[PDB]
């Protein structure tokens, strides 16, 4: 498994299209009757910063929770002692580029539980190999992953 | 013991720095924060136009170090007329970009030829940068502050610059027309699939004006970057070691000179008016409090000395002599000169060559594209050839085939033949 390069994505397209995550659907705010798609994520295995303590960093869709949690797995079978963490979920409000697909809980900013960068490519392979139907190496500080709605 | 300052040119609009293209003309190009480039001819004269107007494209806005930040123009500005400005746009956007003098006035660019290198993502108005300047191997050199941006926002955050409170270094001079420029061999992260191959190296936090030495005394460094960083206030520099291929960055190395006290910036002194000065560096505070820093060949230790004579920024004419610009709509600009001589020794002399059209084969016969700085004539989709005359055909042209108009081929029959 090789790790995915500086800036690279899978596949190598934009987030919203059809063979990725899929088009953008809108903003579920808190007080929008879509929001009880998104139940929190209390997988054991995985570290939430929750920096906003609202705990929005564990709120996401069905098919980012399977996709999340298969990748909580390849971590710690990776990396010993080192397991899966969450900096960012589900957004309620401007903290994103607007259309983000944070915003609907089907984005997840993640990254080593040691923080050590090294293996924050080799994280981003994990996650595509993983199911996420959009790992990209946002930054050198954290892999960006995405997956598509229900509606597929 | 004390040196003297003159008035060169009063009613400045916020002046942030002074520099020269080196093309003979000495003209001084004063950078305006609003988003404005005025010329002065040696002589002392103004130019009624601006020799370069973005204030549209710029935000300025006073208290906050948004607008115009740096400009450096390219070492063959005489040939090429190729410049390179820093800015802050849209919370905003440090933004640099690649502009190309107009070839009917030398005296003002064309805002055509825009062409955007970086474009950085910013979060607050402080910490910025973002000083720009060539090197002895004329890369271009991209000092950016931190901007205030933590680790936990570059973490939790999506689209954020990743170049911040880092040198940039990358390499204008390119055959190449994919892309705006190249990472230079020598770089740390040149075929890296890991990290950012435009940072040399980073540390940086609010650097002030980098002062920088082209002639290090150090045999073994051809180039020295020295920033006075206030974060607690120290002051690091960054060593670009003669014939060295760098396979990982650079520490930047501390160390805490300065007294006390913030500091607008500094630079080192390359002129001939002076020669108790030449090879100094000289760093000065908004107050007009400046010193003098320099090290030693063995030890390599520092000594700082006061010297005699509000502070926005630092200039420099073609001749090397430095300039001062000091402080709405009221700035000043003055010149450093050496009571010990004259104020033009007869050593210090140059005639002066007026700038000129460009007369480069690219920038005369080139349509359909733009010109690199090295000469070459990259095309615009839909056309080849050296300078893109040879037509594009889609599909091409199979059987000769010479295409003319909008994908019509020249046969043999059909639309390809
Ligand atoms: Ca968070
Ligand atoms: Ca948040
Ligand atoms: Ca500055
Ligand atoms: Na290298
Ligand atoms: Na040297
Ligand atoms: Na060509
Ligand atoms: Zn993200």
């Amino acid at each position: 498994l090789t790790p995915l390069a500086y800036k690279q994505f899978i596949p190598n397209v934009a987030e919203k299209t059809l063979g990725a995550s899929g088009r953008y659907e809108g903003k579920i705010t808190r007080n929008s009757e879509r929001f009880k798609e998104l139940t929190p994520n209390y997988n054991p295995d995985i570290i939430f910063k929750d920096e906003e303590n609202t705990g929005a960093d564990r709120l996401m869709t069905q098919r980012c929770k399977d996709k999340l949690n298969a990748l909580a797995i390849s971590v710690m079978n990776q990396w010993p002692g080192v397991k899966l963490r969450v900096t960012e979920g589900w957004d309620e409000d401007g903290h994103h580029s607007e259309e983000s697909l944070h915003y609907e809980g089907r984005a997840v900013d993640i990254t080593t539980s040691d923080r050590d960068r090294s293996k924050y490519g080799m994280l981003a392979r994990l996650a595509v190999e993983a199911g996420f139907d959009w790992v990209y190496y946002e930054s050198k500080a954290h892999i960006h992953c995405s997956v598509k709605a229900e509606n597929s | 013991n004390c040196f003297c300052i003159q008035e060169v040119v009063s009613g400045l609009r916020q002046p942030v720095g002074a520099l020269h293209s080196g093309d003979g003309s000495q003209r001084l190009f004063i950078l305006e924060k609003e988003g404005y480039v005025k010329i002065l001819t040696p002589e002392g004269e103004i130019f009624k136009e601006p020799y370069l107007d973005i204030h549209k494209l710029v935000q300025s806005g006073i208290k906050d170090e948004r607008g115009l930040l740096s400009l450096a123009f390219h070492p063959n500005y005489k040939k090429n007329g190729k410049l390179y400005v820093s800015y802050t746009t849209n919370d905003h956007i440090l933004r640099v970009v690649e502009y190309t003098v107009s070839r009917k006035n030398p005296h003002q660019v064309d805002l055509r030829t825009a062409r955007v290198f970086l474009e950085v993502a910013e979060l607050h108005r402080k910490h910025l940068g973002g000083q720009l300047l060539f090197g002895p191997d004329g890369f271009l050199y991209i000092i950016l502050g931190d901007g205030m941006i933590t680790l936990d926002d570059m973490e939790e955050m999506d689209g954020l610059s990743d170049f911040t409170g880092s040198v940039l270094r990358l390499d204008v001079d390119t055959d190449m027309c994919n892309v705006p420029y190249s990472i230079p061999r020598s770089n740390p992260h040149f075929n890296s699939t890991n990290q950012p191959p435009e940072v040399f190296a980073h540390g940086l936090h609010d650097p002030g004006r980098c002062a920088v030495d082209r002639h290090p005394t150090d045999i073994n460094i051809n180039l020295t970057i020295l920033c006075s960083d206030s974060n607690r206030s120290s002051a690091r520099i960054l060593q670009i070691i003669k014939g060295k291929d760098y396979e990982s960055e650079p520490s930047l190395l501390e160390f805490k000179p300065f007294s006390n006290g913030p500091l607008v910036g500094g630079f080192v002194y390359r002129g001939c008016q002076s020669e108790r000065l030449y090879g100094s560096y000289v760093f000065g505070d908004r107050n007009g409090n400046f010193l003098t820093l320099q090290q030693s060949p063995v030890t390599k230790q520092w000594q700082e000395k006061p010297l005699c004579l509000h502070i926005l920024g630092f200039g420099e004419d073609e001749l090397g002599e430095v300039y001062i610009l000091s402080s709405t709509h009221n700035g000043k600009l003055y010149k450093i000169v050496d009571p010990k001589r004259p104020l033009m020794p007869e050593e210090c002399r140059a005639t002066v060559q007026p700038a000129q059209t460009l007369t480069s084969e690219c920038s005369r016969l080139c349509r359909n594209g733009y010109c690199t700085p090295t000469g070459k004539c990259c095309c615009s989709p839909g056309w080849e050839g050296d300078f893109c005359r040879t037509a594009k055909c889609e599909p091409a042209c199979r059987h000769g085939g010479v295409c003319v108009r909008p994908n019509k081929c020249l046969c043999y029959l059909g639309p390809q033949c």
